[PDB]
């Protein structure tokens, strides 16, 4: 399962990539010219902060250049009708779809859900089965270094 | 001081030119000879187009032509001015006054015009 | 390089006379004086009397002596 | 991801190589980031409480400022190594009730006192004042 | 082919009397002559540059001034050359700076 | 109003009507440099009237800190006859003042934050680029730098009778702002 | 031209940045963005009101992290200041700054020459003949309501 | 600490420095530019006019000028058209 922090994680992988790479392109034609550069003028901080804050706004999880290929509804408006909906929502899954979904279906309640994802909480429609929800007591892990 | 320095170039200058002395094909004797020779000889006007209206308004320019007096030469690294005063970086170089020479690394110089 | 330059300057020597107006030719060592070209080698000159002087159009050999032609310009 | 993952991102991207000689090489070390603030027209930065910026429609980020190491080799045979502490390259959205929001550790009383329901989890990103939730 | 500027002082009127006599008797050529006064350009130039450690200081008026192809002729009245060990004074001096 | 601006430099070009060699008359001149790579003129001072002349290969000249009239043309005279002394045919051509500067006080503090938001439209006062306030009239064609301290520089004037007008219709403004 | 213009921007929404400050986040220098800037207000044939010391107080008070109280007291000094006459000439970011530092010498939270100058784009030099010209009359500056943690006749004198 | 107002950046005011001190390429003689001319065309056959600007040390119109006077402009299918110092 993606959280908010590797998908972020993601995220700015690529938009460090790209400050990087204006960086580099700015100090670049200044040396060319021969005169030294300033850091901070080199330095768009637009790239980073409308990057992540496009990806979370408008959902699309990518560039919005690329938005042809960047998942949609990773990011969805906080549904605030009941608290209990709120939770729901903040304790949300979202199965993929694609080659593997394809290959294999995952709207289905497979054995393996036990204690981990709610049986019975399921949108009804197309969504049903894809669309799931944590176990009470349900962890995912953050992760950790194996050295 | 300023003969020892004197005797220091001498040296510095015959070995500099021992190599273009035997470039040249021509015998070292002719080097011991200079050197020998080198010591001793060493130790309303509405019609405005006529200038001549006005007459005597220079200076002499014979102390270019005599030069007899005391010269300084050497390099500038900077030199200002200020609407009066001329100002001056002369880095090393090397002077002449009264026939005694002096040697100078740093030379700061002010003067009014 | 070498022993190209030179004969670029010869040539431009020769339209600075011809800015002179001087039709007399010119013998080529008298011409070399002019220019400096003392200190160059004998056969380098050698080569370029047999060759480069008689390709070059504007130039013109008389009685054994070479300058331009007075015929190929418009007078 | 905002203790390990951007620091270690920033790590692991490879120093800049420029030159085109004196060439310069640029490093980033370290990541810092303060609270979650907002600027206003007058340029005074304040502390953005989560319920002003779903009133006023404001990202709820935080600023990030990385140290970073210029060395220019000139090829005289001295390198000239200069630091820009905490230069700053954008904002973080901050989910709320985390770590690094501005509702961290405070009682229920203090989030009383900041309008905040205490029943409220966080979770989720403010973006225009818009309440973001990131499904898994 | 140099700075040449020193050659019109004692010491470069010394070395060009010296290689006149040797031309006048036929021992050295003036292409030999030429050779050595640009190797002692080169010394004397580099032997100043370096062997002098000394600092100076003048002070005084100017008279006139000129300056063309990086050459300045200054020409200076009652100068007053101060150095801290000796202070020389002097009616006019002309100055002549290249670089 | 009983102040008269006085004259403090005045710029006057005049054409020679002949080509010269800046590098001969760097040369030959008296107090003249030559520095290419700076600047393509010659630059020459006479200390008598104490101004200083350009003068390019073209044979026009610009002469300078002239503090009058007579003075500015007197010297564009002896800077030609210099260089008609160094042999070139140098004349006297359409010798013409371009631009006068003149200074004065009126010995009083001036509020200059009322004077622009009186007069916007010819004001500019801006303390970080310079102190000064500028003012451009436009019935003369004169800039006036006015300072808090009462002193007053007049420059763009091409004859005396504009400046003194313009400091004439300057001065009911400034004492409307008296400090 | 838009370093300029983002200026005079800044200058008709009423939180004018000064040059030193559009600077430091344009390449441009300083001179020619003010160049271009006058050369922009005679193309639009427009006006901006003049700059006043009020205009910078927030800005720099908060990015030297100084009290409320501290930047009112800052405010009200330069302003009385221009108001008396005290600083004629003087260019209102160096007033602001030099009533920023008597205000945090008389405060406890003090802040040096140098940081006022970092932040205010002032000198340090010219914050103190400011501070010089607006020191005898301190007491006459500084709000009646203010709790000076340092009385004001033992401010610094310099 | 970011953005600290500054009269003029350090590379800038560095830069005009270098400018200033090195000072606009003057333009010399004829003859001695002919020769110069001539004499880089000796070390390489085939030059730019960027990098023949920069040896000869002369205003970029002048040397056009000059340049057009003797050498000429040979179209090339590898890189681009550039001068040919061979007055023929």
């Amino acid at each position: 399962l993606d959280l908010a922090g590797p998908l972020l994680a993601f995220l700015f992988r690529g938009m460090f990539k790209n400050l990087l790479k204006e960086v580099r392109i700015y100090a670049q034609k200044f040396i060319d010219r021969g005169k030294d550069f300033n850091l901070e003028l080199a330095i768009k901080t637009r790239i980073i902060s409308d990057g992540l804050k496009y990806s979370l706004a408008t959902g699309n999880w990518g560039d919005q250049k690329k938005a042809h290929q960047a998942r949609a509804g990773v990011s969805q408006v906080l549904n605030r009708l009941t608290f209990a909906s709120t939770l729901s929502h903040l304790r949300r899954l979202n199965s993929p779809i694609g080659r593997d979904g394809k290959l294999a279906k995952p709207r289905q309640l497979h054995n393996t859900l036990w204690g981990m994802v709610c049986p019975a909480e399921t949108p009804e429609g197309h969504a049903v089965g894809l669309v799931k929800n944590l176990a009470l007591m349900a962890y995912i892990s953050v992760g950790s270094q194996p050295s | 001081t300023v003969p020892k320095l004197y005797r220091s170039v001498i040296e510095d200058v015959i070995n500099d030119v021992r190599d273009i002395f035997l470039d040249d094909g021509v015998d070292e004797q002719v080097l011991m000879e200079l050197k020998t020779l080198w010591e001793n000889k060493l130790m309303g006007q509405v019609e405005e187009e006529p200038l001549n209206s006005e007459d005597d308004v220079s200076d002499e320019e014979g102390q270019e032509l005599f030069d007899t007096e005391n010269v300084v030469v050497c390099q500038y690294d900077k030199i200002h001015r200020s609407k009066n005063k001329w100002k001056f970086h002369l880095k090393d170089g090397i002077m002449n006054l009264n026939g005694r020479d002096y040697i100078f690394s740093k030379a700061i110089g002010d003067a009014e015009w | 390089g070498y022993k190209f330059g030179v004969l670029a300057k010869i040539v431009n020597y020769m339209k600075t006379r011809h800015q002179r107006g001087d039709t007399h030719p010119l013998t080529l060592d008298e011409i070399l004086d002019e220019t400096q070209h003392l200190d160059i080698g004998l056969k380098q000159k050698q080569w370029l009397m047999t060759e480069a002087l008689v390709n070059n159009p504007k130039i013109e050999v008389i009685d054994g002596k070479y300058a331009f032609k007075p015929k190929y310009n418009v007078r | 991801f905002i203790q390990m993952s951007v620091q270690r991102i920033v790590e692991d991207a490879p120093p800049i190589d420029l030159q085109a000689p004196p060439r310069y090489l640029l490093k980033f070390e370290q990541i810092y980031l303060s609270k979650p603030t907002h600027w206003e027209r007058d340029g005074a930065p304040s502390p953005m409480m989560p319920n002003e910026a779903r009133l006023r429609n404001l990202t709820y980020s935080a600023p990030l400022y990385v140290d970073i190491t210029k060395t220019v080799i000139k090829e005289g045979e001295e390198q000239l190594q200069t630091q820009h502490q905490k230069t700053f390259i954008g904002k973080i959205p901050i989910m709320l009730r985390s770590t690094y929001c501005l509702l961290n550790g405070l009682t229920d009383r203090d989030l009383c006192e900041l309008n905040e329901c205490p029943l409220d989890p966080g979770g989720y990103f403010i973006i225009n004042g818009s309440e973001k939730v990131l499904i898994a | 082919m140099a700075y040449q500027l020193y050659r019109n002082t004692t010491l470069g009127n010394s070395l060009q009397e010296s290689l006149d006599e040797l031309i006048q008797s036929q021992q050295i050529t003036p292409q030999l002559a030429l050779q050595v006064l640009l190797q002692f350009d080169k010394a004397i130039n580099a032997a100043l540059a370096q062997r002098v450690r000394n600092r100076v200081n003048f002070r005084g008026s100017l008279n006139t001034y000129r300056f063309c192809d990086n050459v300045w002729t200054f020409v200076l009245n009652d100068v007053e050359f101060r150095e801290v060990t000796e202070l020389i004074k002097v009616d006019k001096v002309k100055i002549v700076a290249c670089d | 109003s009983g102040i008269v601006p006085q004259l403090q430099n005045i710029v006057s070009t005049v054409n020679l009507g002949c080509k010269l060699d800046l590098k001969t008359i760097a040369l030959r001149a008296r107090n003249a440099e030559y520095n290419p790579k700076r600047f393509a003129a010659v630059i020459m001072r006479i200390r008598e009237p104490r101004t200083t002349a350009l003068i390019f290969s073209s044979g026009k000249m610009v002469c300078t800190g002239a503090k009058s009239e007579e003075q500015s043309r007197l010297a564009a005279r002896k800077y030609a006859r210099v260089v008609q002394k160094l042999g070139f045919p140098a004349k006297f051509l359409d010798f013409k003042i371009q631009n006068m500067v003149g200074s004065c006080d009126v010995k009083f503090p001036i509020r200059l934050e009322g004077l622009v938001l009186t007069h916007q439209q010819f004001s500019s006062y801006e303390p970080e680029l310079f102190p000064g306030l500028i003012y451009r009239m436009i019935k003369p064609r004169i800039v006036l730098l006015i300072f808090v301290s009462g002193k007053v520089v007049l420059t763009g004037a091409k004859v005396r009778a504009e400046i003194y007008e313009a400091f004439e219709n300057i001065y009911p403004i400034l004492k409307g702002f008296r400090k | 031209i838009a370093s300029a213009c983002l200026y005079i921007a800044c200058r008709q929404e009423g939180v004018p940045r000064t040059f030193k400050e559009i600077c430091a986040v344009s390449r441009i220098s300083k001179k020619e963005i003010g160049r271009c800037f006058k050369l922009i207000l005679k193309a639009l044939e427009t006006s901006v009101d003049l700059i006043t010391t009020g205009d910078f107080m927030s800005r720099f008070c908060s990015n030297l992290c100084l009290p409320k109280q501290v930047q009112m007291a800052a405010t009200h000094i330069a302003r009385k200041a221009v108001e008396l006459d005290l600083v004629p000439g003087r260019s209102p970011i160096s007033v602001a700054a030099a009533a920023i530092y008597m205000a945090s010498q008389a405060s406890a939270e003090k802040r040096t020459q140098k940081e006022i100058g970092d932040i205010a784009g002032v000198a340090d030099v010219t914050i103190r003949q400011s501070y010089r010209l607006i020191y005898p009359r301190a007491p006459d500056l500084f709000p009646t309501d203010f709790k000076f943690d340092t009385p004001v006749d033992k401010l610094p004198q310099l | 600490t970011n953005y600290k107002p500054v009269a003029n950046h350090q590379y800038n005011i560095e830069y005009e420095r270098k400018k200033k001190e090195d000072g606009k390429r003057a333009r010399a003689d004829k003859q001695h530019v002919l020769d110069m001319l001539f004499s880089a065309f000796e070390k390489h056959q085939y030059y730019n006019l960027k990098d023949l600007v920069d040896i000869t040390k002369q205003p970029v119109v002048y040397l056009k000028e000059i340049l057009k006077e003797i050498g000429v402009q040979n179209v090339k299918g590898i890189h681009k058209n550039t001068w040919e110092l061979k007055p023929e």
